């Protein structure tokens, strides 16, 4: 039972789920090759005699990143149905993801999701992949959502998005695309989690002291934070957190779905000999500025509510001397209507490291889940970047020429506004 | 013969049970393969108040585990002594509340509390003198709270003349573990204030002080929680269990402990609880025995009971004794504490003796105190749910499965009733 | 404030109304149910 | 001498009558070739009831063997305990129905019925003092209900005054697997129940509940619901086969079951029965038995007696064991349950009681109830006939054979009328 | 006993014959020369000493096709009278094939399938092996069934044959024999299963993921079709469906009966490892669109009848189940007036693979036989191409040229229009 | 309705007709049958 359907659209999303299903498969013992030489039955599938499918769907309107699948070392893990592709890529367009190129994809990828859906008998939610500026991922993700919510319903959609860094990104039509995206986001996604690439990028150059880091680097570490979302339902543990309780402890409000994952320990092999890590000061770096994978200042927004997910040789002992301290400091500080703001998970399965990784085998990790009113600031500012690129009506005439208009900007545009002027009706004192 | 029926619910009751079977199985000389392995007679004398005759000379318990999800099932089922469990009376669904008092009580629990009933219908009609129900579970979740507080209802709706008992672990501002723990306590306390016969306000906070301070545990997991929960269990129901000089039912412990129907919430303890260091350097008498269940730090609740009035006090003796060093110690503790005792109730103190202890203690005492010190207990969580509830938070999840603001105000009402019942008679 | 009781007031009485009306519906027909004999005491000369 | 003569009619009544062959030569002790190899001399002492004495020691079933398809003989005759058969009483033909009443009722089963007979008349000359037979088939297809209706007719004309069972498996709304079981099965029912004494209505749907909660069998096969079929079959004739402390015949069940002639349907049941795992956490006692004989669930109909009145029931148990607990025991079932039982027939519950069980279990308990929940089993079967019949679907086959519409008339009207009869009677 | 006579005419009766009896040998472990190295007795007889001869007669007004039989694997296997040859084929005239030539063969015929009847004591029915468009599979083929209408009677006749698609047809002349063959198989044909080459394509290019098909792999669905259907004849099984019982529970009245049929699974080798293949799957892929054997939607129509026909490692249990959750879903319908409408048969014999074939070895397998109402536009849109083509009076000459009237075209337009009415009035609720 | 009724019985009334001729028909000559022998009880003064 309680299986979790992941999606993967658009080059970000393929490329996070390969890093998340080639950690899987090291967690359960699984292959590449599909074989184990129980607990993995949450995303494998038993077929036949010895042979486990991942539960998992690859999409991409071009065809690059799921023919490294097809031809890479776990090519043999999935089967064909399971990794879609279309004929011409979105091109960094939500119309083309939403509306042309979408629309004759959309059946088939729905028709794999129903008969994987049928399958299991527990399914408790999805677990979607996508990036807010990719065109596939913006305009696709938002149909798949919309298809989503009106065939399921009720099943809990649970999606990691990669939100554009304020200086850095690789598109010039990445606002457009990420404010039509989640004018759809908002209502279709039960608990939506942004990592920003910047904040990745200097993490890894601090904590891990890498000076080049790549791709890899980035969905290792979201391969890890999804891990230890789903260690809570993969595992035992001495506190159990399920998808559904985790939206119940994390979600306040309807609209209020956009928590800030923040992973700990992520140290290199020489620094971790001469750290004692203990849970309390792991905890402590969870709440550290510097150490969120966002790219904003907790300490200029107020904590509403956050989820501590720990994983290892930790006893509730020390975790309760964790949050206690944490609650005696002024510079964390929470919002008045939330006198209890901690959710607590402990799993006893450590975090395992993949060969070749950067990050070092830890005893105990932590993945705090954060909903705080400080990322209504860089939606502030994402709005302050569509606006200049809309004042001058740039690049419009390319999402209008295939069947979208200037209404569906405003109403997109004014549908963020009423957002961010929740998140400030929200963070006030009462 | 006054036998009890057990019901476990959610992770937290499922496993302070299962605990409470490892104890009562080893006090009672019962094997993880359910076949009498004891010396004494007077373990299978009282067999029936638990256990059930099964054929082949085999025990099993008279429990009904109950969750909707089925890992803890799994988990109970595959530890020490699961095996002893009749496998019907694993009532498990698939989904699990997710910290939803109202998943538990309206949606989803209530499907799955058909079955609950019916099993607890069997236990019920398969045995002889029925005397009542014991509940573990908690309060902060949506399973156990929520769901059980449908069972009890469920129950004294069809046992309105048998006596409820729940052991119930309440939230504490110091080990805070989810965000919803005020709605689901004051939702469950609601219900728990005219349902239950009377309750046991456990809480983590004050078990994790005794493991610290008293038994002086450097690294207490949640196992030593749930045994200090068992013994107070056991010591409870010794009575009806083993013999002794002076005999008090659970029945006797209400008529002692409630005068007024509303007041049955009470602070659990028990005696004697040492540290491996200073185990030799203890006397072990009457008189320390009453220190130790009387000191303000061997509560089990985030309760100082210097802060109040003590209605009215059991204390559960399991031992070979003298019967006059039990009543001066009675006496001292009465009149150098006048002040902290109700005045227009003589005798606060009730005393239960019994003559088998506990497995490894030639002697023991069990702790049960009504007193107004629960109303502060009550207090925080009611404005910790204040605070959650003037900007209406979390409040859509509970409302989508079917509630309204109003059950929620009639709840907080409920239990600002309770805290002033408390208050007043504190004076 | 007092109409805020008086709605209090008013849903409790619904509430008791409707669980009373549940009850007077439940106990028409009783559940099927078994169990052992519960002999009735023996008459003596009195 | 109180003689039983076996007829078996079509796949399903043959693969039923198989494994009850199987389980009535393990009781009696009769090994695979037909010889007696038991120990017991009871086993003996009644052998005549459902064997013959051949030459040398050897015994050979009472039953008759009919079919329309050759297949189904040959796998009868090579599975176990197939040999035991006289292949004269093999009587088959060639073509088959094909799920179609007509034809198995005019067509090919005239020709093929002289024969059936001719060998049921054989074998009721040649034994001493016969008191019926016992028809196994089914209802949904059109050799069994067909075949099997038509043999009762003949068999009632040529022994009116003996008792006729039919342990007829009768079609489900959920387990369907022919597209005409409404138009055969209301056809059958229409002679049923003017032409038997009693039938037993098996269906497959329930066999597969029991199978699937009961006893928790991952994979039933209709092996297993064969031998469900034939447990009970075999405990309604113990009494015939074995001593007790209470006899009744089929004759004595035939009285005591069935006040008015036209409601002879009974909705049978088996006890003990348990999983694998709970075989060892369950005593063996009388009352445990009794809750699962009258567990609705336990019931072998599409029919939950909880939505009726039973009329009367039959308890025929077996093994060594009290008279006083079991009569006690159906007395406290009458009492406590009222409202479930007919209130002008006082002692609704008959009683018998047998010496020898079972084969591996040391007692056990055969459920028989004339319930009128039997009425919407049959009401299901009507809907489906009526919008079967307003389009003439499917008619044109039935009336190929020389059927015409006015016998699916007569049919509908005598099965509404049973089930008026029934709703009267439960008022 | 239970014997079945399989009867092919026209080029693609023939070929598919082949392609029957090359299964069926592999079926029944029967060598090509006619030798085993019981069961088989339902379609070979036993001959002399260890020889069997299948029970089929080979018919076709062209020789190419027979000497190609005559002169390749299975020359042993076939005697040579059963293989019947004329000279001048038919030539896609439905009038060569059933007055001038069609005649003057039909008598031998007629006698070959006397002498084969005659030999067995349980024959069951005929298996009409023909295709719709050409002209000896229409003509003579109507010929046969007049003859053994009148010859044989009450007996059974089960008729496959290859209907026009609405793009695929290789023949400009088809729909005049489409309609004229039609107008005698309603009434001297039991059951007439239908089957179209198009989707038969279409079926093999998504699922055997095969570019390029031809009719070999055609014709290797289409006998494991039959195979599927005369199993319960030819072995054992938990439930045995009979030809006549099939009749009775799949035809509701005398003129529909033109079930559509399926198969499940149809996968490729590389395909089966990777999917779990239970009961339950197969039995949904059976009402799958997408897998139909007839290219039409089975949701614009309503079912009628359906018989699941499962072979190989299957409980009742799962098939109920299967069954129930079919019940349950609102997109597949069912009239009002057949309350139960699944005929079930469970075999044990699991499906045989040819060697060199594109079909993988499966542990279950599923014809499904349905009498929906969705052929009927099928059947209107070959009306509008017969009388398309008739206003123009094109290709008449022809057909009037070698004994035909103007009047029987217009009569078989009235007869398919009958048919079209008959199935509007059975499709409406009461 | 009550035409369908009375064709109803009308037809019941025809169909006992032919079973009731057929087995005036039948019990004419009884079939030849043979089984054991069934012996008279014996007589007692009285
Ligand atoms: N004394 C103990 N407290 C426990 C134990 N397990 C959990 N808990 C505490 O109880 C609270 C968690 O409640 P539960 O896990 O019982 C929630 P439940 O399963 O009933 O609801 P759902 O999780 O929503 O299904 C939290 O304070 C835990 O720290 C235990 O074994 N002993
Ligand atoms: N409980 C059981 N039901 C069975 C068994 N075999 C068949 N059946 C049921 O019988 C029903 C169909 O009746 P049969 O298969 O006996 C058909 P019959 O041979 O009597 O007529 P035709 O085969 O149509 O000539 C259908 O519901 C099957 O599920 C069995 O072993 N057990
Ligand atoms: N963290 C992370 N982000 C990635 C990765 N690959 C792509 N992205 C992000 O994805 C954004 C662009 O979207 P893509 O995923 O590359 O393209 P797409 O989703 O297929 O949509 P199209 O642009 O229309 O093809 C970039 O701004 C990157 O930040 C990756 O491997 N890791
Ligand atoms: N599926 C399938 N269809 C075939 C095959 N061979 C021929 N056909 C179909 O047969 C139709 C034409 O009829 P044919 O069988 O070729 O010719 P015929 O039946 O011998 O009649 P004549 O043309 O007069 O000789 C074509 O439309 C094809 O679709 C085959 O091997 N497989
Ligand atoms: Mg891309
Ligand atoms: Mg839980
Ligand atoms: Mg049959
Ligand atoms: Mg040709």
């Amino acid at each position: 039972m309680r299986e979790c359907i992941s999606i993967h659209v658009g080059q970000a999303g393929v490329q996070i789920g390969n890093a998340c299903w080639e950690l899987y498969c090291l967690e359960h013992g699984i292959q590449p090759d599909g074989q184990m030489p129980d607990s993995f039955n949450t995303f494998f599938s038993e077929t036949g005699a010895g042979k486990h499918v991942p539960r998992a769907v690859f999409v991409d309107l071009e065809p690059t990143v799921i023919d490294e699948v097809r031809t890479g070392t776990y090519r043999q893990l999935f089967h064909p149905e399971q990794l879609i592709t279309g004929k011409e890529d979105a091109a960094n367009n939500y119309a083309r993801g939403h509306y042309t190129i979408g629309k004759e994809i959309i059946d088939l990828v729905l028709d794999r999701i129903r008969k994987l859906a049928d399958q299991c008998t527990g399914l408790q939610g999805f677990l979607v992949f996508h990036s807010f500026g990719g065109g596939t991922g913006s305009g696709f993700t938002s149909l798949l959502m919309e298809r989503l919510s009106v065939d399921y319903g009720k099943k809990s959609k649970l999606e990691f998005s990669i939100y554009p860094a304020p200086q850095v990104s690789t598109a010039v039509v990445e606002p457009y695309n990420s404010i039509l995206t989640t004018h759809t986001t908002l209502e279709h996604s039960d608990c939506a989690f942004m990592v920003d690439n910047e904040a990745i990028y200097d993490i890894c150059r601090r904590n891990l002291d890498i000076e080049r880091p790549t791709y890899t680097n980035l969905n290792r570490l979201i391969s890890q934070i999804v891990s230890s979302i789903t260690a809570s339902l993969r595992f035992d543990g001495a506190l159990n957190v399920d998808l559904t309780e985790f939206q119940t402890n994390l979600v306040p409000y309807p609209r209020i779905h956009f928590p800030l994952a923040t992973y700990a320990p992520v140290i290199s092999a020489e620094k971790a000999y001469h750290e004692q890590l203990s849970v309390a000061e792991i905890t402590n770096a969870c709440f550290e500025p510097a150490n969120q994978m966002v790219k904003c200042d907790p300490r200029h927004g107020k904590y509403m509510a956050c989820c501590l997910l720990y994983r290892g040789d930790v006893v509730p002992k020390d975790v309760n001397a964790a949050i206690a301290t944490i609650k005696t400091k002024r510079s964390i500080q929470f919002v008045d209507w939330c006198p209890t703001g901690f959710k607590v998970g402990i799993n006893y399965q450590p975090p395992t490291v993949v060969p070749g990784g950067d990050l070092a085998k830890v005893q105990r990790a932590v993945c705090m889940l954060s909903n705080t009113t400080a990322i209504a600031e860089a939606w502030a500012r994402l709005d302050h970047k569509f606006d200049l690129m809309y004042a001058k009506r740039a690049f419009v005439h390319w999402y209008v020429g295939e069947g979208m208009e200037e209404g569906e900007f405003s109403e997109a545009r004014e549908d963020m506004a009423a957002l961010e002027k929740d998140y400030e009706e929200v963070g006030v004192d009462s | 013969m006054r036998e009890i029926v057990h019901i476990q619910a959610g992770q937290c009751g499922n496993q302070i049970g299962a605990k409470f079977w490892e104890v009562i199985s080893d006090e009672h000389g019962i094997d993880p393969t359910g076949s009498y392995h004891g010396d004494s007679d007077l373990q299978l004398e009282r067999i029936n108040v638990y256990y059930n005759e099964a054929a082949g000379n085999k025990y099993v318990p008279r429990a009904i585990l109950v969750d909707l999800e089925p890992g803890t099932m799994d988990s109970v089922r595959s530890g020490p002594f699961g095996q002893i469990f009749r496998p019907d009376n694993f009532v498990f669904g698939q989904s699990g509340a997710g910290n939803n008092w109202a998943k538990g009580h309206y949606t989803e629990g209530a499907e799955l509390v058909d079955s609950v009933l019916d099993v607890v219908r069997k236990e019920s009609e398969s045995c002889d003198c029925l005397q009542g129900f014991q509940l573990t579970h908690s309060l902060g979740g949506g399973t156990g709270s929520g769901m059980g507080t449908l069972l009890i209802s469920k129950i004294r709706e069809e046992y309105p003349d048998r006596i409820m008992n729940t052991f119930s672990v309440v939230p504490s501002p110091k080990v805070s573990d989810t965000v919803v723990e005020p709605y689901n306590a004051t939702l469950s306390v609601h219900q728990l204030v005219e349902n239950t016969d009377e309750t046991y306000c456990i809480d983590n906070e004050a078990l994790y002080d005794i493991c610290f301070r008293t038994l002086k545990l450097t690294t207490p997991t949640y196992g030593d929680l749930n045994h200090l929960v068992s013994a107070t269990m056991s010591g409870v129901t010794t009575c009806l269990r083993f013999p002794g000089q002076l005999n008090a039912d659970l029945r006797k412990l209400a008529v002692n402990m409630v005068p007024f129907p509303r007041l049955h919430f009470f602070m659990p303890g028990f005696a004697p609880l040492t540290s491996r260091g200073s185990q030799q350097y203890r006397a072990l008498t009457v008189p320390e025995l009453t220190q130790q269940m009387f000191d303000a730090k061997n509560m089990m609740a985030a309760c100082d009971p210097r802060h109040g009035r003590y209605l009215t006090v059991a204390a559960v003796f399991r031992g070979r004794m003298s019967m006059k060093e039990v009543d001066e110690q009675m006496l001292n503790v009465q009149n150098k504490n006048s002040s902290y005792f109700v005045e227009w109730i003589p005798n606060n103190v009730k005393t239960a003796v019994c003559d088998i202890p506990p497995r490894g203690l030639k002697m023991s005492a069990t702790f049960i105190g009504n007193s107004t010190a629960i109303q502060e207990l009550f207090k925080r969580i009611s404005e910790q749910f204040t605070a959650m509830f003037r900007r209406k938070a979390f409040l859509h999840w509970y409302t989508g499965e079917g509630m309204d603001e109003m059950e929620f105000t009639e709840a907080e009402s409920n239990m600002n009733d309770l805290v002033s019942e408390y208050q007043q008679y504190q004076d | 404030g007092d109409q805020r009781k008086q709605m209090l007031q008013k849903y409790k009485e619904e509430k008791q109304l409707q669980k009373l009306k549940e009850q007077r519906e439940k106990a028409k027909r009783g559940i099927f149910k078994v169990g052992r004999y519960r002999p009735d005491m023996p008459c003596f000369l009195l």
